[PDB]
């Protein structure tokens, strides 16, 4: 097994060990590079293709893939979280083991290489050969063979940036990096996009603020301009980036909440200190978590409905109808688009906003078991650094963590959910989904800044 | 009956969160700042790579 | 094995995408 | 595939 698979992980490049600790303003350097690769690659088309009109199961795995279709990120970052998984999979399950030892860690980057490598290929063989692309007999053995490497030297590229950023030439990882980028541009796209859409009205810009400053300047400076500029519902709005900045706003508040706990040292004295319980203590997790569970949801239903479709059980399961839900558990799980949407089916929208809630302190609770962030691993880490709580005991430090982590964890999911079906309903750009992974992602950069202030 | 577990919950989330450390006025305006800021970089180099490769793609396809 | 740094990783990526432009414009060129 | 939080399409 992993003696046969050594000179197999071998083979895929490395990132070199920096010689000395790479500088927040050269790693903000670093990972804008990083980032504009990822970007320019996500907007060149893979060659071959014949058509890109199919049905895309996975359209909303993409805000947290940072996926783009029909280009050479078709698959974003699928190949890196599918290798995470698996690996911390298999290091709980006792197949393989993480170690100590340089060397070991070292040859367990070299398989989760190598696994995700082999997850590219199988991911590319699977969308070549299930229609996408075209015709799999049309295209023939070379324009497959082609796409095929074209995705797979596309995750090796994905797979080297991420190495890039985590072996600490940038702010974190690959995926929350891509992610918020994504987000991002998503958001600065519907903000200031130059596309135009003309509906027998005339020339209408795709941007918010290029409409209003294009209307203001055409249609003689008219209270109405202002009024479709704000109230537009074919395009994006400038109420819808007014709430997303006011999302921001709330998200980013709640972000700064933390409990200080004052610990002191019983190894090391003198060495008085703050341990900042988060109230978002698994920061972005609950929303990756949820995304990608209502997301698999509707793949399965869609699966289901088009073949086996007219079973009871399949409809209830969801009713589609591009589709989007119409019926069922993944209707029910689907956020109401616009307030006619609510006020039409309150039903619907308090499922969801209960299913929201739920599933993400639920998820909350269920990552800080798994992650190693429980009261008890946190309270090991206490023990094992001659860390105590300065007024209580040394034998309370876990019954304190107790009470304070897993409310923490999962008040932390009640109010991440609620933040972004809060966005949901006020139609900010972004969703409310992609607002909070992009704040989320944006303040673990400025944390990681404000260390580095602290370590000088 | 649930009614007890989660009245516990909501007294436990409350009691944290009034010990919690919110922002001040300048934490506020510091990660504000930090957000915007970063958000400005990622977002716009995103819009200006697409808003380049659109003429690229129409001319390459 | 091989290790490198971020400027060949950079490179290695510019040559990508340089390729994958190139394979395009070939097939334009080819075709028409 | 679509097994579950996991995101490995298809």
């Amino acid at each position: 097994f992993l003696e046969v698979i050594k000179p197999f992980c071998v083979i895929l490049p490395e990132i070199q060990k920096p010689e000395r600790k790479i500088q927040f303003k050269e790693k903000v350097l670093w990972t804008a590079i990083t980032l504009f690769i990822f970007l320019v690659c996500c907007q060149i088309p893979l060659f071959g293709i014949m058509s890109s009109d199919s049905a895309d199961p996975f359209y909303w795995m993409r805000v947290i893939l940072a996926s783009n279709r029909g280009t050479l990120m078709e698959l974003g970052i699928s190949p890196i979280v599918t290798s995470g998984l698996i690996m911390q999979l298999l290091a709980g399950a006792k197949i393989i083991e993480v170690g100590d030892t340089p060397k070991d860690r070292a040859l367990f980057n070299g398989a989760q290489k190598l696994f995700g490598m082999i997850i590219t290929i199988g991911q590319s063989i699977v969308y070549v050969m299930t229609g996408m692309y075209g015709d799999p007999s049309e295209m023939g053995a070379g324009i497959c063979l082609l796409i095929t490497i074209q995705l797979f030297v596309a995750g090796l590229i994905v797979l080297l940036l991420d190495e890039l950023l985590q072996k600490g030439y940038g702010l974190g990882s690959g995926i929350s990096l891509f992610i918020a980028t994504n987000i991002c541009e998503t958001i600065v796209w519907k903000a200031f996009s130059p596309t135009t859409v003309n509906t027998g009205r005339g020339m209408e810009f795709e941007g918010a603020i290029i409409a209003l400053f294009h209307l203001l300047a055409t249609r003689t400076d008219k209270v109405r301009a202002l009024r479709e500029a704000f109230y537009r519902q074919n395009l994006p709005n400038l109420m819808n980036l007014i709430a997303t900045i006011f999302v921001f706003a709330v998200v980013i508040y709640f972000q700064g909440f933390r409990y200080e706990l004052p610990i002191r040292s019983t190894k090391v004295r003198g060495q008085i200190g703050i341990y900042p319980i988060k109230l978002f203590y698994t920061s972005n997790i609950p929303i990756i978590l949820q995304s990608a569970l209502v997301s698999n949801l509707y793949v399965i239903s869609q699966m289901l409905s088009a073949r086996f479709s007219g079973n009871l059980l399949v409809s209830l399961l969801g009713t589609w109808s591009r589709a989007y839900p119409v019926g069922g558990l993944c209707y029910y799980l689907s956020p109401p688009e616009s307030f006619g949407s609510v006020l039409e089916d309150p039903v619907h929208a308090v499922v969801y906003i209960v299913f929201m809630l739920g599933s993400c302190a639920f998820f909350s609770k269920t990552w800080i078991e798994v992650s190693g962030s429980s009261p008890r691993d946190i309270a090991k880490q206490f023990k094992d650094q001659g860390m105590v709580i300065n007024g209580k005991r040394e034998t309370s430090i876990y019954r304190e963590l107790k009470k304070i982590i897993p409310t923490a964890a999962a008040f932390g999911g009640l109010c991440i959910g609620a933040l972004s079906v809060l966005a949901d309903f006020l139609g900010a750009i972004g969703s409310g989904t992609g607002i909070l992974l992009a704040v989320t992602i944006i303040y673990q950069y400025f944390e990681i800044f404000v260390k580095e202030q602290s370590e000088v | 009956q649930f009614v007890e577990p989660s009245r516990q919950f909501v007294k436990d989330s409350i009691r944290l969160v009034k010990r919690c450390t919110k922002p001040d006025r300048k934490e506020f305006q510091k990660i504000a700042m930090a957000t915007a800021i970063g958000f400005a970089i990622m977002g716009f180099i995103g819009f200006f790579v697409k808003l380049i490769h659109i003429p690229i793609n129409n001319i390459i396809v | 094995g091989l290790k490198v740094g971020p400027v060949p990783v950079l490179v290695m990526s510019l040559l990508f995408i340089a390729s994958v432009f190139m394979l395009h414009i070939w097939g334009k060129y080819t075709r028409s | 595939a679509x097994i579950x939080x996991x995101l490995t399409x298809l």
